[PDB]
């Protein structure tokens, strides 16, 4: 890797600089470099890694959705034939997106997950694994679609089982996981009832645990709770 | 689209 | 080039798709491909080319300014020594930025400008040449700074001379050129009086010509006039 | 920063 010759601490420092400059591709490349040094990531470093790739693939997904919409319209009755260009460019963006998901999944498999023993790290990495299989599933149309969807579900489920045993209901990682798995159910698995049930139960169990928190922990937990409420309002 | 983090 | 095998019309089509998807790096690569086919660009195609590179370098400049500010603060009295990382990353972003300017200037020199005979094309390309030398000047600190600044001034001046002879005072290209050359004077050449004089005279001469325009031409011209007024308000 | 186009 092109980051092989750079110090781990230098990579983390530059990832933070790239974040400030809103240079997410750079951020991601720095954090990939840091992961590949082979040491475990701290809490802060895990967050830098997730922020970087979330931003890169988030951009790609938005672009893919624009291009897909254009492509769908082109395949409607009455639409004039414009050639292969829209499909080719959607495919180009898709392939790049898949490439980034494969990279992230690569990092988690080699070897972030197998070394993650604490609940906060293992739940976090398994949530990411769920997420990047979910993005792959968004663009999947072939023989492997079902297996991709199940790979997402399996990762999310393992994260869920750990989170319920080892973390309080207000833990931001536990909350974030539940939020995303609930979206997985709604948007990928065609299970809107499961999506709603999950969001609701997660919200309610968190509400009942807020009394145990400091002001700052309260702020963190309630932020994510409002996102669960936002999704419930969208769906009901 | 729905909220994710 | 990686675009050598793609049809000119396909490149233009994809540039437009990339614009819709806010994929400006892609847009720029497509338009570079289109230029390299060797045919002259139409009015629409010239605008796609400028939009693409304006967005790519605009992002780079914003990032460079963040990093430079951090670097300046690091070199202030009392600031703790953090190593070479901030300078290295600012340099990385700078080199990429310079690379993109060199690419654009390359396209204009080989061979967009020499084939541009109409006022609207030649003024446009010379304005771009001024612009990309101006961006190079923003980051220049060495032996060539003065020559870079003069390369910007020379391109802007030639564009200005043509625009005054061959275009009405409300022509959006003429207006855009004057706007940018005025900024060149303020920000690069340390000539705020010249910047102000230019913006003012350009504005006033445009105002006196608005009566000749249709509703739609009026809208276009006045939009850019307001940008001249915005700069004057900033500077006075 | 000042406006350019
Ligand atoms: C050790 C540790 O917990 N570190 C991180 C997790 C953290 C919780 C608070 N966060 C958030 O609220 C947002 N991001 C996020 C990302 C991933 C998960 Cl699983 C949960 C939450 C950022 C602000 O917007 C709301 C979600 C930040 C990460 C602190
Ligand atoms: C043949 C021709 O004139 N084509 C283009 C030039 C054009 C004028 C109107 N434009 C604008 O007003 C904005 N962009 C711009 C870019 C470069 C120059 Cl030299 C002038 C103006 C876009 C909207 O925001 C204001 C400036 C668009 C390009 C039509
Ligand atoms: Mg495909
Ligand atoms: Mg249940
Ligand atoms: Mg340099
Ligand atoms: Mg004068």
């Amino acid at each position: 890797g092109a980051m092989g010759s750079m110090e781990r601490a230098s990579l983390i420092q530059k990832a933070k600089l790239a974040e400030q400059a809103e240079r997410y591709e750079d951020m991601a490349a720095f954090m990939k470099g840091a992961v590949e040094k082979g040491e475990e990531l701290s809490c802060e470093e895990r967050n830098l890694l997730s922020v970087a790739y979330k931003n890169v693939v988030g951009g790609q997904r938005a672009a893919w959705r624009v291009l897909s919409s254009i492509e769908q319209k082109s395949n409607e009755e009455g639409s004039e034939e414009k050639g292969p260009e829209v499909r080719e460019y959607r495919e180009k963006v898709e392939t790049e997106l898949q490439g980034v998901c494969d990279t992230v999944l690569g990092l988690l498999d080699s070897h972030l997950i197998k070394e993650a023993g604490d609940a906060e790290s293992r739940v976090f990495y398994l949530k990411m694994k769920g997420d990047y299989y979910r993005y792959l599933a968004e663009v999947a149309t072939g023989d492997d679609k079902k297996r991709i969807i199940d790979s997402a579900r399996s990762a999310y489920q393992e994260a869920m089982d750990i989170s319920k045993k080892e973390m309080p209901p207000t833990n931001p990682i536990r909350l974030g996981l539940a939020l995303n798995f609930s979206v997985f159910h709604y948007e990928i698995a065609n299970s809107p009832e499961e999506a709603i049930s999950l969001a609701k139960t997660t919200f309610d169990e968190a509400m009942a645990d807020l009394h145990t928190l400091s002001e700052d922990s309260y702020k963190d937990s309630t932020l994510i709770m409002q996102l669960l409420r936002d999704n419930l309002t969208l769906w009901t | 689209f729905p909220a994710t983090v």
